[PDB]
């Protein structure tokens, strides 16, 4: 059975706050298609073959 | 469950049932067919 993922439990509490202290600057990437492969058929020679 | 004075018992899921869902999702699972 496929795990959705590990089970992290916050420390919730009234007067309890995270404030971080360092960062990592991350770079990642989004593969986006944007264009298309622009084709055109001739109806004669397809469908009629010489 | 105490979250400042919100009432969470009709999000959170309910431990009260073998489908563990909030009784919101409990009534949208009994109206779409």
């Amino acid at each position: 059975t496929m795990s959705l993922g590990a089970e992290n439990s916050v420390a919730y509490s009234n007067n309890s706050i995270a404030i971080p202290t360092n960062f990592t600057i991350s770079v990642t990437t989004e593969i986006l298609p944007v264009s298309m492969t622009k084709t055109s058929v001739d109806c004669t020679m397809y469908i009629c073959g010489d | 469950k105490y979250f400042g004075g919100f009432n969470f018992s009709q999000i959170l899921p309910d431990p009260s049932k073998p489908s563990k869902r909030s009784p919101i999702e409990d009534l949208l699972f009994n109206k779409v067919t």
